[PDB]
């Protein structure tokens, strides 16, 4: 539940640049009928900018808290039911992907036997 | 016939290698239009989780 | 052209051939250094020899 | 259809004409050319003004009629049939038959032609023909064909052949090479010797 | 034009650079002889400062009189709002050009159907500009795009787009047949040309480059751009071996982002 | 006549300047001095034989202001045993080469390996000269 | 040059003169000030660096006899290379000002004798430092040592 958190803030932290460059952009586009709804487009995206900001600063208000062990300890040099419920979803997932690729090399026999009878009709 | 046999062989090695080997990615598209003699496709190798760094 | 000189190295599924690519790359890898060291020498400045740092690659 | 340029290479103040031919054929093989069959060139002409009939080997299903300075026409193989049923207003115009021979190399969508100018049984000339592939438009590649020709001639190169001297966008055509080998023919049939 | 602004900007940097250059002389000569250790020295250093000076004022009014040779023929309210204007479109333009090249986003992921009209307009708007290109489309099977671009005297492209994506390249020259025996669109042949099937793989490349991942149009753009440089072909030679031909072939690649000719073996 | 020495005595203190890169590479190992030096003075000697009596001396000269115009001193150190077995086989004279070294401008205190080295060797072909000699010396 | 020859000719008939300085003074402050008002308001670094600067299969320090603290240094070497046998510890001694000039060894004849494997290190060791340029440094002839102990190895077994 927390590392689900930090890969949240990760994520809102490159939304976070990724609409400051679509601002910019977007302000770049701007060229003195339709520049009220450039301005109307412009006034949303800020306020989902600062709605982004808010919910960032939420994210770590909420995980700060939440270091006892430092890092470059934990990094190995040369000197209980969770596993056994997991197994059967990653075996269950691999039959569905095997039965996937069944129909998918049918049909592209189906679309290539089409195409070659096709390609010569003339 | 000859022109079937080989891209059927391609295929079935690149399915191969996309089954066998999961370290990076492989992926591949089929082209759309298609001949009696030629053929295409675009291969693509990536990682699992940074598709938008590292192609 | 000309010849300036000749030199032979060392002797020491299967149809790839990989002593040959091993030549080619180190070859073409290594050749950039001589014209530096030599240029460095050229204006007098003191280095030491072109070695191999840390780990054998670089 | 390509950028041609016709020239004569001369004697080289000793020798034959079979030496100067090896030697040039020699260094095309040293440049890395390689062979790719033979060909002939021919020519007659036609009076009651003068008119010229030419066939080419490059072309093997057409003839070329030519004036000094007027239309030049591109027929099939009949055309010379109509001259042999016309032998009343326009005479053959005999002794006047002229011949080049030889063989062709090619090298990387270069065409070179070497070959020897007979008039009947006594030779006394040579022609180089130079022709590129992909460009159409006349003097938009000058530059790489005078780099070529520096190449495997050094001395004796030409330059700013006269057809192409109608400075527009025009397309290099098939009828200028035959205006080319016409003024190449007159002159040697001037100089002799 | 606005080459005269510049002209009058360079004329006051140089009138500016005139009265400086008389104040450091005559300041210069004010502050009078120096040490410099030694006897000789000091003689020489004197006279070495006090030349360049003059010269420096010399040389100013020489390119002062060049450039004069070279030179020729509620509102205030109003002119603050355009004195604002073109100060944004700048300052934008700058931080859109820094912000593209380091991309930070990792995934397009969280946590293509058009109407052939939208395509026919966009490859007009291609083609109103470079008057050279010229550009004809038809869909002989299906929904799929095959396009013919002439360039000048000199190229014919065949383009297959897959729903506006490119998809499929193949060049010829001006005299090669193009279309078959049925009056259709050829798009399985090549150029019978050593130089046009390194061109095919260059354009290949090309187009295996240029890829946005959300913005479709100036992919396209940007390859008719990259296409219109090769109409200047046979008449440049390449920037690193001098020569036009090397192993009998004309430089045949162009740099992307710096259209400039280069042989394919030098990279 | 010097031409042929210097490049004879060049090919002794050969370079070879593609060296220091690609080491372990050419199979052939360079030629002790147990094998250098017999080729050296059998070099050496056909020179000296077509030498005449009046030019004996300038040569000499002119080979010391070569061995002390290098820059590494153990070259140097087999340059020497260069001319010390050359002066042993009664080719040369082992009075001449004496002046020869001692008299050089070239050797002051100053170059300290210089010194030592031209010193024992000096020392070491003292024994075969008329007491005259040994009194300029 | 042009336009300004008065002053270049009033300048050389005025120079090293005892009063050239007060004239200058006198002749060009007043209008300078009132133009524009008041005026303005052991062991030497790159032995240790190279040291520093070395692969770890060497430990090279002080030599325990000898001098120290002056310009010429000896040092003496040992070799810890797994793949590598053992050899003669090959000290060497460093001269003044050691840049811009070249290191020699100490050779010592009879410690590489009454072996084969010892006296073929020590003739490819004769080799290679006859194939060694001039202006060379220690870190060059220290992998040329362990150059030519591997190659006797190799050519040994
Ligand atoms: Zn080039």
């Amino acid at each position: 539940n927390t590392a689900s958190l930090c890969r949240i803030g990760q994520e809102t932290v490159q939304d976070i640049v990724y609409r400051t460059m679509e601002i910019f952009q977007l302000l770049r586009n701007m060229q003195l009928g339709t520049y009220q709804d450039r301005l109307t487009k412009l006034q949303d995206n800020l306020r989902q900018l600062s709605v982004l900001f808010r919910k960032l600063r939420l994210v770590y208000d909420k995980c700060n808290e939440n270091d006892p062990i430092p890092v470059e300890q934990l990094i190995p040099y040369v000197e209980s039911e969770e596993r056994r419920e997991i197994a059967e979803v990653n075996k269950k997932l691999k039959q569905k992907n095997q039965q996937l690729k069944q129909i998918m090399d049918q049909l592209r026999n189906l679309i290539w036997d089409i195409n070659a009878m096709l390609a010569m009709r003339n | 016939a000859k022109h079937i046999f080989l891209r059927s062989r391609a295929a079935a090695t690149i399915d191969s290698l996309a089954s066998r080997i999961e370290d990076p990615q492989i992926q591949a598209h089929w082209s759309n239009i298609n001949d009696v003699y030629e053929s295409s496709v675009k291969v693509l190798i990536t990682s699992q989780g940074y598709e938008q760094i590292c192609k | 052209a000309m010849a300036l000189l000749l030199q032979q190295f060392k002797e020491n599924m299967c149809a790839f051939n990989k002593v040959l690519a091993h030549f080619v790359a180190m070859c073409d890898t290594n050749m950039p250094f001589v014209g530096l060291r030599l240029e460095l020498s050229n204006l007098e400045i003191p280095h030491q020899g072109v070695q191999v740092e840390g780990d054998g690659f670089s | 259809m390509g950028v041609t340029c016709v020239s004569q290479m001369p004697v080289a103040e000793g020798k034959s004409v079979q030496q100067t031919v090896e030697l040039l054929t020699r260094k095309l093989e040293m440049l890395g050319a390689e062979k790719q069959g033979t060909f002939c060139v021919d020519c007659e002409t036609y009076h009651t003004k003068l008119m010229y009939v030419m066939h080419n080997s490059e072309y093997p299903l057409s003839c070329f009629a030519l004036f000094e300075n007027g239309p030049c026409l591109i027929a099939d193989t009949n055309f010379d049939v109509l001259m042999v049923k016309l032998k009343g207003f326009f005479q053959s115009a005999k002794a006047s038959k002229i011949e080049t021979r030889g063989t062709r190399y090619q090298y990387c969508d270069f065409l070179v032609k070497v070959g020897t100018v007979t008039m009947g049984p006594s030779a006394r000339g040579i022609s180089v023909e130079v022709e590129y592939g992909p460009c159409v438009v006349a003097s938009d590649c000058w530059s790489l064909l005078l780099e070529f020709l520096q190449s495997f001639l050094g001395s004796h190169t030409p330059g700013a052949p006269a057809v192409f001297g109608n400075r527009h966008d025009a397309v290099y055509g098939p009828a200028d090479t035959m205006v080319q080998y016409m003024e190449l023919f007159n002159k040697i049939r001037k100089q002799q010797q | 034009v606005s080459v005269n602004l510049e002209a009058f900007s360079q004329a006051i940097s140089a009138i500016q650079a005139l009265r400086s250059s008389v104040s450091r002389v005559f300041d210069c000569l004010k502050d009078g002889m120096r040490n410099k250790e030694t006897l000789e020295g000091r003689e020489k250093a004197f006279i070495a400062h006090f030349q360049d000076n003059l010269h420096s004022v010399n040389r100013d009014l020489n390119e002062l009189e060049r450039l004069s040779n070279l030179v020729g023929k509620l509102y205030s309210q109003l002119l603050q709002a355009y004195k604002w204007s073109n100060k944004l479109q700048y300052h934008a333009g700058l931080a859109s050009g820094l912000l593209n090249q380091q991309s930070l986003k990792r995934s397009a992921n969280q946590m293509l159907v058009l109407p052939p009209q939208y395509v026919d307009d966009v490859i007009s708007r291609i083609d109103r500009m470079f008057p050279e290109m010229s550009i004809h489309l038809s869909r002989p099977n299906g929904t799929s795009a095959m396009l013919l671009v002439t360039l000048g005297k000199v190229l014919k492209v065949i383009v297959v787009m897959r729903s506006l994506f490119i998809d499929r390249t193949i060049v010829k020259g001006y005299n090669e047949n193009v279309y078959t025996e049925d009056g259709k669109l050829d798009i399985w042949s090549k150029s019978n040309y050593q130089v046009f099937q390194k061109v095919t793989d260059h354009a290949t490349t090309a187009l295996l480059h240029y890829q946005l991942p959300q913005m479709p149009d100036v992919v396209v753009r940007s390859f008719m751009t990259w296409l219109r440089s090769y109409i200047k072909l046979f008449q440049a030679p390449c920037q690193r071996c001098g020569k036009f031909l090397q192993d009998g072939l004309p430089p045949t690649w162009r740099d992307f982002r710096t259209l400039e000719a280069f042989h394919d073996t030098c990279r | 006549m010097e031409t042929q020495l210097q490049s004879i005595f060049e090919e002794v203190v050969k370079t070879e300047v593609i060296e220091e890169a690609f080491p372990g590479m050419f199979m052939d190992t360079p030629e002790d001095e147990k094998t250098k030096l017999i080729s050296c003075l059998g070099a050496f000697r056909q020179f000296w034989g077509g030498l005449s009596q009046e030019s004996h001396e300038q040569c000499i000269q002119w080979i010391v202001k070569f061995i002390h115009g290098q820059h590494s001193p153990k070259r140097i150190s087999f340059l020497y045993d260069c001319l010390a077995m050359a002066v042993e086989t009664g080719l040369l004279p082992p009075r001449l080469v004496c002046e020869s070294l001692i008299n050089s401008d070239t050797l002051e205190w100053e170059r300290t390996q210089l010194w030592a080295l031209t010193f024992k060797l000096v020392r070491k072909i003292i024994g075969g000269v008329d007491y005259k000699g040994v009194r300029d010396l | 040059q042009y336009l300004c020859q008065p002053l270049l000719d009033a300048v050389l008939a005025n120079i090293r003169s005892p009063v050239f300085n007060h004239s200058l003074y006198r002749t060009f402050v007043p209008a300078m000030t009132a133009i524009h008002g008041p005026p303005i308001t052991s062991i030497p670094s790159v032995l240790q660096g190279e040291v520093a600067r070395l692969d770890p299969k060497f430990l090279v320090n002080l030599d325990p006899s000898h001098c120290s603290n002056n310009g010429t240094v000896h040092l003496i070497c040992k070799l810890d290379d797994k793949d590598l046998p053992s050899v003669p510890p090959l000290e060497l001694s460093v001269p003044a000002d050691y840049p811009a000039q070249s290191p020699l060894w100490i050779d010592r004849q009879w410690q590489y004798d009454a072996n084969p494997f010892l006296q073929s290190v020590h003739r490819c060791m004769t080799s290679r430092l006859l194939q060694l340029p001039d202006k060379h440094s220690v870190t060059a002839l220290l992998n040329t040592w362990a150059q030519s102990v591997h190659q006797a190895c190799l050519s040994a077994a």
